RNA sequence: AAGUUGGGCACUCUAAGUUGACUGCCGGUGACAAACCGGAGGAAGGUGGGGAUGACGUCAAAUCAUCAUGCCCCUUAUGAUUUGGGCUACACACGUGCUACAAUGGACAAUACAAAGGGCAGCGAAACCGCGAGGUCAAGCAAAUCCCAUAAAGUUGUUCUCAGUUCGGAUUGUAGUCUGCAACUCGACUACAUGAAGCUGGAAUCGCUAGUAAUCGUAGAUCAGCAUGCUACGGUGAAUACGUUC
RNA sequence: AGAACCUUACCAAAUCUUGACAUCCUUUGACAACUCUAGAGAUAGAGCCUUCCGGACAAAGUGACAGGUGGUG
């Protein structure tokens, strides 16, 4: 019951950084439309990570982006078994930065914008959360690779 | 269910049947007219008063009825006419000037042949065959089309039911047309007949 | 709405506070407009007739 | 310790201050004002003097014991009488005219099935 | 004087902006526009079209805004700088329009309707 | 009314049968249906038979019960 | 020296051709005229209950709009004061005259 | 001081009349079609967005308590006048909402930007009095003029620093303000003081496809007084739609 | 789309029986805005006293009658 597929949106790049990832980080953020707390939260957290890291922070995050996106996932299909499929590049983008908000959400730090630069320095290190999500993903499409 | 097309094409192509404004005494000015109305209907009963249309203005009252008897309302020696001033000065404080319009077709008022269905009914006429010649002479009196409808005990039922005919166009969703509608009721030994008619003579 | 009871809105009230508004054509307490004295019913009603200046369907 | 009860130490004085009975921000503040003391510091790091004049204008602000005695022989008093706020208050209800039927936990303890 | 006149609208923001030979200042309501307005974003975008046209910093702005908030006020301003670009010059209409600044973004907020919280948004609904 | 601007509310058909028979020591019981009339001093140790809604009840005044209006001694409803 | 006239109407049709006859009949009888000025509409809405009982989720929103018309006359005259003062408009329309 | 007034009607704006989008034009498809996909111009492109408008009928669905009415019943009473009570009860179960559980936060300081409405004996500025609810006198205004009425979220700083707390503000005591004749049953609001549960909620279950959800305030009807309800207004403003097997 | 009185039907008590409310029939002219006493009030009792066009409008008695948010959606 559907016509069929509908425009997407555009966001305009990051004003400081001119990344239109940056950009849709800071709309994933944003809660009650609250744009300028997403904004400052955002920037105070690439400080965070630059100082922490001695590293570019637009680097720093591409890194963390590439390593908590995934290439798989498990959708089922019918009789009825979950087959592993391919992701399409903008359900990567998407899925890595809901991941990535939605596990630094989850950690220990007092303030948001430490918990997104400790988030993002592990997942550039390839040791956080929403890396170790990346991974089950990644295995259980592997466990049901033989239904591809 | 249905939107009373009346209602619905009232300020559309329809006019008010009340021209005046008011700012303070709106109330008492729209009660006032009623008030007259109300008058006007018990007093002119055995006439054919289509409608009224009131207006106000420089402290005077307009009284415009539109009927398909002027010669009743009026009277031979316009005794009836003058009576009925009098009685509406004494009414409402304000001076009345009362105007008679002539319908040349009550045939095709929504209102007149509503009211003489439910004459027949009380007179307990067959309730299908005043329908069928009311809805034949509209028609071939010029009408586009024309609907009409009684619910309630029909035949002295227990069960009350409802029933309508139609001829030509009757296109109450078209905004355009002008289409006349009137609801009567007759007081059968049995109780209240409601008896519904909508006349479409095309456009204009 | 009961005889009496319109009669005795239309009474003057000893005290002042004691005054409430009734639609005066049926006589509904509730929901009735002072711009027009009458409850939501009959300007429904009257408002179909047309007989209410000024007051047609609204949509925007 | 100000007013026979202990403060925390680590607080801010006029958040410690409000930790007295009887003691709300707006009259913590006053207080501090009238003995001339800095809200920032911290009762830990407080002059001996500055000390003894919180305690000299606390001492007539009429808290602690003396409050809960005279709120308490004002509810005994309404008791006593029979009105109906004493009334509600022997029955455990709520006495500023809410009502019962739902939305009555705070005064009726936690909900019996 | 070579005053470029224009006029642009967003939710219920109107900015009459004029463009004059300048250092690509801009000042709304006699204030700064980086005070005005709250966000570094919202600068830019009033700096695109200039992007696009490929004249940033050939042109001061001279903006009376009313209306709307800060978001709307910035973007009727930028509607209205495409607008003066377009009575400067002709010949940036096909760039204007290749970038989509030309359009008078129709979005409104929609009506609330009877029975419903909200425009859209309706009651809770509970079988049984 | 409440506001001190106003003086403290009482029927005036109450004071002045309270007033009555002042002098007298054998004060008697007053029927009354204004729950509303304040509790001024003079009514320290007199009996208001206080309509509660379907029977008078007896209120004793005392020193206490100045200041609260006579309806919040005649309970009106019933339970348990 | 002017002088205010406010028309106030439920119909814009009827307004306007009383403006235009007040101010066609100022400048017959020599006056200078400044308008119509039309000032905004006032609208007020009104939802009722559709249903007799109960149904509360059920709505009609009707409405009463009037319109408002202004003139300056600027060079009055006593013919002009006149003129306005006999001429009569349609019960439709209010009309108040500031001097 | 101020569009404050002299001056103007350029711009915005208000609102009558008009232009405007109609599959009009060009490409491919397609049955010489109907239509679809794309492109041009254009503010808008494919009924542009939203509203009103609800077919024949179904549920003997709701309403004799808006009103009207067949039949039945009462007529010194099932009618009627008045003071008080009740409709606000409270071991409890369900629905719908408001406020929260905190750091995207609490407090304090300074500083921006709306729309839509209402006002006659009604809306009530300025000033002065109080911490405040409000009070004293009193300007303007039957309205594009005066007032309700400074929007808040927001921005920029200081502070707190992860706990039943500087969260939360229920309950209770005292002292008041206002409307009303009168706030006990049974109004709203202010000040001081107290400071409950609550650490994101089981089974289950709901709304929403864009200026939407979410979030922030603003106005109106009823109304002497009383809103977390209803109906409208704008500010910030998302995520997602592979697709139709279930 | 606004339950402290009214709204308000439900209840207790105090109260009326052409009646709170409509017309008609008999008869009178002021019918009363004001005051005072008992009343919780409705009400009643003293004052008073002023208003009114063939003829207005308003009151005293009785009956046709009124009244019902009573039942049947
Ligand atoms: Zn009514």
């Amino acid at each position: 019951p559907r016509k069929g597929s509908v425009p997407k949106r555009d966001v305009l790049p990051d004003p400081i950084h001119n990344s239109k990832l940056v950009t849709k980080l800071i709309n994933k953020i944003m809660l009650d439309g609250k744009r300028g707390t997403a904004q400052r939260i955002l920037y105070s957290a690439f400080d965070l990570v630059e100082q922490r890291s001695g590293r570019d922070a637009l680097e720093v995050f591409e890194e963390a982006i590439n390593n908590i996106m995934p290439v798989l996932e498990v959708k089922a299909r019918r009789s009825n078994y979950q087959v592993p499929v391919e992701v399409r590049p903008e359900r990567r983008t998407t899925l890595g930065l809901r991941w990535l908000v939605n596990y630094a959400r989850l950690r220990g730090e007092k303030t948001m914008e430490d918990r997104l630069a400790n988030e993002i320095l592990d997942a550039a290190n390839n040791t956080g959360g929403a890396v170790k999500k990346r991974e089950d993903t990644h295995k259980m499409a592997e466990a049901n690779k033989a239904f591809a | 269910q249905k939107i009373n097309p009346i209602g619905l094409r009232v300020g559309i192509i329809r006019d008010w049947e009340a021209k005046w404004y008011a700012e303070k005494d709106f109330a008492s000015l729209l009660h006032e007219d009623l008030k007259i109305r109300k008058f006007i209907d018990n007093e002119l009963k055995e006439a054919s008063v289509s409608h009224v249309e009131i207006e106000r203005a420089a402290n005077r009252i307009n009284i415009a009825i539109h009927t398909g008897k002027p010669g009743m309302v009026i009277g031979k020696g316009g005794s009836e006419i003058e009576k009925l001033r009098n009685k509406l000065n004494a009414l409402t404080d304000k001076k009345v000037h009362i105007n008679v319009i002539e319908i040349k077709k009550v045939d095709l008022d929504a209102r007149l042949v509503a009211e003489n269905i439910a004459r027949q009914l009380e007179n307990r006429a067959s309730f299908r065959r005043v329908q069928k010649q009311a809805i034949t002479r509209a028609m071939k009196l010029g009408a586009k089309g024309i609907k009409t409808q009684v619910s309630g005990r029909l035949g002295g039922a227990d069960i009350a039911r409802a029933e309508q005919y139609s001829e030509g166009t009757v296109p109450l969703h078209t905004l355009r047309a002008d289409i006349d509608y009137a609801h009567a009721e007759a007081d059968t030994t049995y109780g209240k007949l409601g008896v519904k008619v909508w006349i479409y003579r095309g456009e204009v | 709405a009961k005889t009496s009871m319109v009669a005795k809105q239309q009474k003057k009230q000893k005290y002042a506070v004691r005054e409430y508004t009734r639609c005066e054509r049926c006589g509904r307490p509730h929901s009735v407009y002072r711009k027009f004295k009458l409850c939501r019913i009959c300007f429904r009603e009257l408002a179909y007739k047309g007989q209410i200046p000024g007051v047609r369907k609204a949509s925007w | 310790r100000i007013a026979g009860v202990d403060i925390p130490r680590e607080k801010r004085v006029v958040i410690s201050l409000t930790y007295i009975y009887g003691i709300g921000t707006s009259t913590a503040q006053k207080i501090l004002e009238e003995a001339n003391v800095s809200a920032d510091t911290r009762v830990k790091d407080l002059t001996d003097d500055e000390l003894g004049r919180i305690r000299e204008v606390v001492d007539g602000y009429k808290v602690e014991g003396d409050l809960r005695r005279e709120t308490n022989l004002n509810i005994k008093r309404l008791m006593e009488i029979s009105s109906y706020r004493g009334i509600r208050h022997r029955r455990g209800l709520p006495v500023r005219g809410q009502k019962t039927k739902n939305n009555a936990r705070t005064r009726k303890g936690p909900v019996k099935t | 004087q070579v005053e470029y006149r224009g006029t642009g609208r967003r939710k219920n923001s109107v900015a009459r902006v004029r463009l004059v030979p300048g250092e690509g200042n801009i000042t709304v309501n006699n204030r700064d526009v980086r005070e005005y307005l709250p966000f570094e974003s919202l600068i830019l975008d009033l700096n695109q079209p200039f992007d696009v046209t490929e004249t940033k910093g050939n042109y001061d702005v001279l903006v009376n805004v009313h209306g709307g908030g800060f978001t709307g006020q910035a973007q009727a301003i930028r509607h209205g700088i495409a607008r003066a670009l377009l009575e400067a010059d002709p010949e940036y209409r096909g760039s204007l329009k290749r970038a989509g600044l030309l359009t008078r973004d129709p979005r409104m907020k929609e009506r609330k309707k009877p029975g419903l919280k909200a425009a859209r948004r309706s009651p809770q609904f509970s079988k049984r | 009314a409440r506001s001190i601007k106003k003086g403290p509310f009482v029927d005036e058909h109450l004071m002045k049968k309270v007033e009555a028979q002042e002098g007298s020591e054998k004060k008697q019981v007053i029927k009354t249906w204004s729950r509303r009339s304040t509790i001024f001093p003079n009514f320290i140790g007199h009996t208001f038979a206080v309509y509660d809604g379907r029977k008078h009840v007896p209120v004793y005044v005392t020193e206490d019960m100045v200041g609260h209006k006579l309806g919040e001694f005649a309970p009106t409803r019933t339970f348990k | 020296q002017k002088i205010r006239i406010r028309l106030k109407a439920y119909d814009h049709r009827v307004i306007d051709q009383s403006a235009e006859k007040i101010v066609e009949t100022a400048k017959r009888s020599g006056a200078d005229v400044s308008g119509p000025i039309p000032l905004p509409t006032e609208k007020s809405v009104y939802t009722i209950i559709r249903a007799v009982h109960k149904y509360k989720d059920s709505r009609e929103q009707f409405e009463q709009r009037t319109h408002k018309r202004l003139i300056d006359i600027v060079n009055p005259t006593p013919k002009t004061v006149d003129a306005l003062m006999g001429l009569n408009l349609p019960s439709g329309v209010d009309i108040e005259i500031k001097l």
